RNA sequence: CGCUUCUCGGCCAGUGUAGUAUCUGUUCUUAUCAGUUUAAUAUCUGAU
């Protein structure tokens, strides 16, 4: 279980819980040809320059920890 | 208990009794030691009694 | 989908020897190939490249011809950028460039 | 004392003996047998070319998962072979 | 309780047995088996006057001419 | 303390010095060694006053020795005379005092309360109902002491077993069990253990160094579990000073503990020091020792060895240059050893190695120049045929040379060798033929060998390669004339051999002559066992099923012998001679010797009326076989006849009967099935139901799926109907064995027939036979899987009501019903209900009791398959974050199950989260509209 | 000729807790000269006593013939002494001393 | 072994490893504050 990430615990940090689902929400966009391909169109740039900001910002999101 | 004891991390403070230690490890206090001290808490850092060797620990850990 | 377990990123040797797949993060696995008596390709068993907290960004198969094969995982740690307390951990990281070796005698793979 | 050893599943087959043959192993069940066996050379090797994922016999057949552990998955997790508190070997 | 004769020659069927002629004459070989009348078959029996031959096979013997049977 | 007790070990040593220079300018000119006041309060514990009792006394005393030989040789004699007691002195325990133990037990004669340690010191001899007693009172007592670990402390513990894992007289179980103590409290304690690691491992290397296997395995156990339960720089801190030790046995031991806490903590943790010790410059015992540590890792660790071999070998190198021998010695014996767990790998980190080792091979005369081969044979397999080529030719020859000493050590080398050497593919086939063989089968094949046990082995693997080569007639035709050398452990030795080759190779090469001298050796052989074993048997048999047709022409011997043997001999050979049958009936089959089957048939048929039953299983065993060749309704004891005659044995007690009769019986009731009228069946049901007695799984394995054979062949209401009366007295689990006929019963006719009647049944108010109804249930969609579509209905009210209290049982048992129809049902759209049955369940997470939850933890995870997590995960938001602590264990514990699987689902399911101060909570990507 | 376990130490047992050193010492003063003696003198170990003597085969010969001997009213319980276990209460030290000396009269 | 008589019948206290549940008996609802502890209690640790 541990050795597997995204393992929580009884004290587990609110922060790192919602950093847990971030990254994840991002393997999976950086997964799903579609969901990508999506936000291209909203946000206009590359495929390209979306997967390389996601990879920017999958160690921030939320910004620092407390 | 009432048996002469120390932890260091915590004020150099005394304790009476080895029951007392684990109680005083789930403790408020002794937490707040670790996690302003930069060592993050919960139960890997149980066993601590000195500052410095859980410092190393937790390079280990990141 | 999955943020640790392989098949997103795939490398694989001009010699085609040996191929490296691997996750996003923490995993890079390897198969090794040769073919077979009749020259039909028998795969080998897996091997393991794991690093702790490490985002892969992009990986290549390498070029040397005969060789223990190279491979280009380019990698962050995000943690030193966790255990800073801070946001200055958030910058001042740069994205560490590693080449791994595949080694056949040895069967194992080295950073 | 008894406990997986969870290294990488390899392409090895498995290997059981008399007494095991039936089970599929981790549902500890006869049931529905499907799908295949591997463990690590690691875990398996030489004196333990065909031995029993349990007992330290020679195999004489391949354990089958059963289906129940399938759509749990469960089956893809490290090499299912046992090792006791003592050295396995 | 009481221990039948025929019981006895049961039992050492398959063992070596000595049969005593009512006459000078014995032989000693496996015993094969018998039936009601005490006829009995010997395997390679070796004949003796008290070495007659030895034979190789099977012997019927007649139970005609049998007193004693002697196990071992 | 550490440079303190080195400084003791110089002290030791120095005193040898000290005494062996006194007898060696002594000698130019033990236990016994007189003692100290202060050596002499250095034994006796606490609590004893020396004495005087005179001067005059200790004068006498003084006088003594003198007085023993003067007043040894003086006037004595003693003399009784002819002519309100009291003290009865107490001695004994509830599990009893030996007298031996009364050292140990002694505080347990004086009876007190009010003394405190001393309380609990007094109050851990609880050991003794460990040590001794009853089985029960070991079971209790042992928890009480394992709950009591944090609190006694360990000092106050192995003060106090120590003394009984050391003592003189202690029995073997008497040892197992206090290692079990010695594990289990280190189960707990972690950092405590420290100050006493040494003073552990002292009792336990014996251990491990152990001629029982068990005990081996055990001692292995628990030396990780202290090494890994202490610290590293704990255990190095504690065992240097035993490298040096005088003793060579404590240095080797003292190796395999390094082995072992090298496992626990990783070679590369632990290598630094080693690298440093076999570069010590004292003195060579260590590098002894250090080499040999890397050994027993190399054993060890095994196959996983591979990363670091080349460091390993950067250490061991420097060794075999070495001016003392031994270091020399062990040193290259390690490079084999490793190899051979390297196998075909990392040759060329070995590789810097050779050049010395072949030439060391030249010029030597002894035990090390046999293990330098050790090592080379060890590697050949690791080279390329052309380096290896040559290298190989170079050695076959000193091998050559070398068959011949008398040396054992070195037989065992070199042929294990020769296995490599010639058990290489880049080796020439007659170069074999010629210059070795003759040899080999000269020297080796003799009675020294095969008594021996190992030899024994190596033997029949070497010379089974030089079959895998040179072909099978030119070894077997060697060996053939060899079954017929009297002694048995030779015979059983050649038979062996043969039986792997013809295993290989194939009969098919063997000419005809020699064939003959086959069929009649084996015979030869067989008919004359000393114990009945299995190798003369299978490797016959093996021996026909090769030889296939080419047999034909030899069975009238062989069944004439069969049955002759057969007979008499008395008994004890009969049920060999049975198996010989067993074995060989697919030859009496297809060849088609008919007259054969007659005989068997028929001629066993009669057998089984034998009373012994190691006769008569064997008997049956032929039965079964000759029934897989020839068919029912061919029989020639027609199934008629038969079935009956078996039925009644079914009481048999004896074991490997039930066995192969209720083997029989199933595949008879399986097969044909109609020759035999329906009321024989209902008996033979009443009669199967006790066999659910058996206190061995085979046996209730195959009865069960008869039970199935049958229930098809009549039809299930009444077999059902039977089997809800039966198993009423099964003992903890005993009768499950009859559910599992209720779930195979229910599928062999549509469950949709049976239900009703079960359902029903769990009405009666009897308690046990209501939970066995369930798990009836539970089994029963195990089994049937995908049709579960539709009984879902029937069963989901019960299941509330079940699942509802009236015990745990009731919810356990239930549960896991839950989980078999979560799982099968998967995906036709049934969702809703098992929704609904969600609810019920879902309280009962909560319990320690170990059953009721990991069933619990099975339902929820099939039931996340069926619901799909969205559904779960929103029981399991609130969880999380309660304040309290039991529900935060647990709400983890399962949104962990949820989330290992389907992580790439969840995405969906995480609710907005409004975002804080410092940080961003609300992933903003989602609601990108286009 | 004789078992390892035993050693020059005896546990010895089922004593009155009047008695006499005097006793003690002649009775046992058979068999050879005595290392020396304790008695347990403790709240437990009144009771008891250990038996050393200058040679082992001396106290062979005691628990040979004063196997269940008698004193007063009662058996005394005679065995071979344990070892090792808790002594290490004291420590090894005080070679130093000693080790040099002779290092240096006999010079060896 | 055969015949006769009588009776009855058949057919047209095991063991071993791990673990939970449930009764009864015994002690406490009892002075303040300081720490450990708990979801909050409780419990544990000191002195008047």
């Amino acid at each position: 279980q541990s050795k597997y990430i995204g393992t929580g615990h009884a004290d587990t940090t609110k922060w790192e819980w919602l950093v847990n689902q971030h990254r994840d929400s991002y393997c999976s966009y950086m997964g799903h040809f579609d969901l990508l391909n999506y936000f291209a169109i909203a946000e206009n740039e590359s495929k390209a320059r979306v997967r390389f900001n996601l990879m920017e910002k999958m160690l921030q999101p939320c910004g620092p920890p407390a | 208990l009432n048996i002469n004891y120390n932890c260091e991390i915590c004020g150099n403070y005394t304790y009476r009794g080895p029951k007392a230690f684990q109680r005083h490890f789930a403790e408020w206090r002794h937490a707040h030691g670790m996690r302003c001290l930069g060592i993050p808490n919960t139960a890997h850092f149980a066993n601590v009694t000195q500052i410095e060797d859980a410092v190393s620990l937790w390079a280990k850990l990141k | 989908c999955r943020r640790i377990v392989p098949g997103q990123f795939l490398a694989v040797d001009p010699k085609g020897r040996a191929v490296m797949i691997s996750a996003i993060e923490k995993q890079k696995l390897v198969y090794i190939l040769n073919r077979d008596a009749a020259a039909r390709l028998t795969i080998s068993s897996p091997l393991e490249a794991h690093k702790a907290n490490t985002l892969v960004y992009h990986v290549v198969g390498v070029d040397v011809g005969f060789e223990n094969p190279m491979f280009a995982c380019l990698e962050m740690d995000y943690e030193e950028a966790d255990n800073d307390p801070t946001g200055e951990a958030a910058a001042n990281t740069q994205q560490t460039l590693t080449f791994y070796e595949l080694d056949l005698g040895l069967n194992h793979v080295v950073r | 004392d008894l406990i997986f050893c969870r290294k990488q599943a390899g392409v090895a087959i498995g290997r059981l003996c008399e007494k095991c043959d039936g089970k599929c192993v981790i549902c500890d069940s006869y049931v529905r047998p499907c799908t295949l066996v591997r463990i690590c050379d690691e875990c398996n090797y030489g004196s333990y070319q065909g031995r029993c994922v349990i007992c330290g016999g020679p195999g004489v057949s391949d354990a089958y998962y059963c289906k129940e552990c399938t759509i749990q998955e469960k089956d893809r997790d490290g090499c299912p072979k046992i090792v006791n508190l003592g050295s396995s070997k | 309780s009481q221990l039948l004769p025929l019981e006895l020659v049961d039992k050492c069927i398959g063992s070596r047995i000595h049969i005593v002629m009512k006459s000078d004459k014995e032989i000693v070989g496996t015993l094969l088996g018998f039936d009601d009348f005490v006829n009995m078959v010997l395997e390679d029996v070796t004949e003796f006057e008290i070495r007659r031959i030895t034979k190789l096979d099977q012997i019927l013997l007649n139970g005609n001419n049998i007193t004693m049977l002697v196990p071992g | 303390e550490r440079d303190t007790p080195g400084h003791g070990s110089g002290w030791a040593e120095t005193p040898r010095t000290d005494r062996g220079g006194d007898s060696i300018g002594e000698t130019p000119t033990e236990r016994n060694r007189p003692l100290s006041d202060e050596e002499l309060d250095a034994m006796f514990p606490e609590g004893y006053k020396v004495l005087p009792p005179p001067a005059g006394y200790v004068p006498i005393r003084t006088p003594a020795r003198k007085l023993t030989a003067t007043p040894t040789p003086l006037g004595g004699m003693t003399g009784f005379h002819m002519q309100k007691s009291v003290n009865d002195q107490p001695s004994g325990n509830l599990p009893f005092l030996k007298p031996d133990d009364i050292q140990y037990f002694d505080k347990l004669l004086v009876d007190v309360d009010e003394s405190e340690e001393q309380k609990e010191r007094k109050i851990m001899k609880l050991l003794l109902k460990i040590k001794n007693g009853t089985p029960p009172m070991r079971k209790a007592a042992l928890r009480q002491i394992t709950d009591k670990a944090r609190e006694f402390g360990a000092g106050p513990l192995f003060n106090q077993i120590l003394p009984l894992l050391m003592s003189p007289t202690l029995e073997d179980q008497e040892r197992h069990l206090l290692v079990k103590v010695i594990d289990r409290i280190l189960y707990k304690l972690d950092d405590l253990v420290r100050p006493y690691v040494h003073k552990i491992l002292v009792v336990i290397e014996p251990l491990l160094i152990d001629e029982d296997y068990y005990a081996r395995v055990e001692g292995r156990e628990i030396i990780s579990n202290l090494a890994k339960a202490a610290g590293l720089a704990t255990m190095i801190s504690t065992m240097r000073p035993d490298i040096d030790n005088m003793d060579e046995y404590v240095r080797n031991t003292t190796a395999r503990a390094f082995a072992v806490v090298a496992s626990a903590l990783g070679i590369p943790s632990l290598l630094p020091f080693l690298k440093a010790v076999c570069k010590s410059k004292k003195s060579w015992q260590a590098r002894h020792t250090g080499i040999k540590i890397v050994q027993q890792i190399a054993i060890l660790m095994g196959c996983a060895i591979l990363p670091h071999l080349r460091s390993l070998v950067e250490i061991i190198e420097h060794g075999l240059v070495d001016e003392q021998q031994k270091v020399r010695t062990i040193s290259a014996l390690a490079i084999a050893a490793l190899a051979e767990a390297a196998t075909p790998y990392g040759i060329e980190s070995f590789d810097s190695v050779l050049k010395p080792l072949w030439k060391g091979i030249r010029q030597h005369r002894g035990k090390g120049l046999a293990a330098f081969l050790k090592a080379i044979g060890y590697l050949i397999p690791l080279m390329d045929a052309e380096y290896a080529n040559y290298y190989t030719r170079e050695v076959m020859l000193i091998l050559i040379r070398e068959f011949q000493s008398p040396d054992e050590e070195m037989k065992k080398i070199v042929l294990k060798v020769v296995k490599q050497c010639c058990g290489t593919d880049g080796v020439e086939a007659n170069y074999i033929k010629t210059e070795i063989l003759p040899p080999f089968f000269k020297h080796f094949w003799q009675h020294r060998m095969a008594l021996d046990r190992r030899n024994y082995r190596q033997l029949v693997d070497t010379t089974v390669e030089l079959a895998n080569k040179v072909g099978a007639a030119e070894i077997i035709s060697r060996i053939v004339d060899d079954l017929k050398d009297e002694a048995e452990q030779y015979r059983k030795m050649v038979m062996e051999t043969i039986e792997k080759i013809m295993g290989n190779l194939g009969a098919a090469d063997i000419d005809h002559k020699l064939e003959e001298q086959l069929i009649d050796g084996i015979l030869y052989a067989f008919q004359e066992q000393t114990t009945e074993d299995s190798v003369m048997l299978n490797g016959f048999g093996t021996v026909v099923n090769a030889l296939g047709k080419r047999v034909k022409p030899y069975l009238p011997q062989i069944c004439g012998t069969v049955l002759w043997r057969l007979n008499n001999k008395s008994a004890k050979v009969r049920q060999q001679a049975a198996d010989l049958i067993s074995r060989t009936a697919v030859v009496m089959k297809t060849c088609q010797e008919e007259k054969l089957m007659g005989h068997l048939g028929v001629v066993l048929y009669e057998y089984l009326g034998e009373e012994y039953p190691e006769v008569l299983g064997s008997i049956l065993g032929a039965l079964k076989a000759i029934v897989n060749v020839i068919g029912m309704h061919k029989m020639t004891p027609p199934i008629k006849d038969l079935l009956p005659r078996l039925t009644p044995i079914l009481k048999n007690r004896h074991e490997k009967v039930q066995e192969n009769c209720i083997d029989l019986v199933g595949r008879i009731a399986d097969r044909g099935a109609e020759y035999v009228s329906a009321r024989e069946w209902m008996r033979i049901c009443f009669e199967l139901l006790e066999l659910l007695k058996a206190h061995k799984k085979a046996i209730r394995r195959a009865t069960v799926n008869t039970f199935g054979y049958i229930a098809k062949a009549i039809g299930p209401h009444d077999v059902l109907a039977t089997l809800l009366n039966n198993l009423k007295v099964q003992e903890r689990q005993n009768r499950v064995c009859t559910t599992v006929a209720i779930a195979i019963v229910a599928e062999t006719c549509s469950p949709f027939t049976v239900l009703p009647a079960l359902m029903n049944e769990y009405r009666v108010p009897e308690l046990n036979v209501q939970n066995g109804v369930l798990k009836s249930l539970s089994f029963l969609f195990e089994y049937i899987g995908e049709m579960g579509k539709d009984y879902i209905y029937a069963v989901t009210p019960l299941l509330e009501d079940a699942l509802m209290d009236r015990d745990l049982v009731h919810r356990q048992t239930a549960s896991a019903v839950v989980q078999h129809m979560s799982l099968g049902v998967y995906g036709f759209g049934c969702e809703d209900s098992l929704n609904h049955l969600l609810n019920y369940v879902w309280p009962n997470v909560f319990e320690t009791s170990p059953h009721v939850i990991q069933a619990v933890m099975g339902a929820l995870e099939g039931l996340r398959v069926a619901i799909g997590p969205c559904r779960m995960l929103q029981y399991c938001l609130q969880g999380l974050f309660h304040p309290a602590r039991k529900v935060r264990d647990v709400y983890w514990k399962i949104y962990n199950s949820i989330y290992i699987g389907s992580q790439d689902a969840l995405i969906a399911h995480y609710p907005r989260i409004y975002n804080d101060d410092k940080n961003t909570y609300i992933r903003y990507e989602l609601d990108y509209i286009l | 000729r004789l078992p390892p376990e035993v050693n020059r130490i005896l546990y010895i047992r089922n004593l009155p807790y009047k008695i006499t050193a005097e006793e003690m010492y002649d009775i046992f003063g058979k068999y050879g000269p005595i290392r020396q003696i304790r008695v347990g003198n403790t709240p437990e170990t009144r009771g008891t006593a250990y038996v050393v003597y200058e040679d082992i085969f001396d106290a062979k010969n005691a628990c040979d013939h004063l196997s269940g001997f008698n004193v007063c009213n009662r058996y005394l319980v005679v065995l071979y002494y344990n070892a090792n276990r808790a002594f290490q209460k004291m420590d090894t030290k005080k070679k130093e001393e000693q080790l040099k000396l002779l290092k240096e009269k006999y010079g060896i």
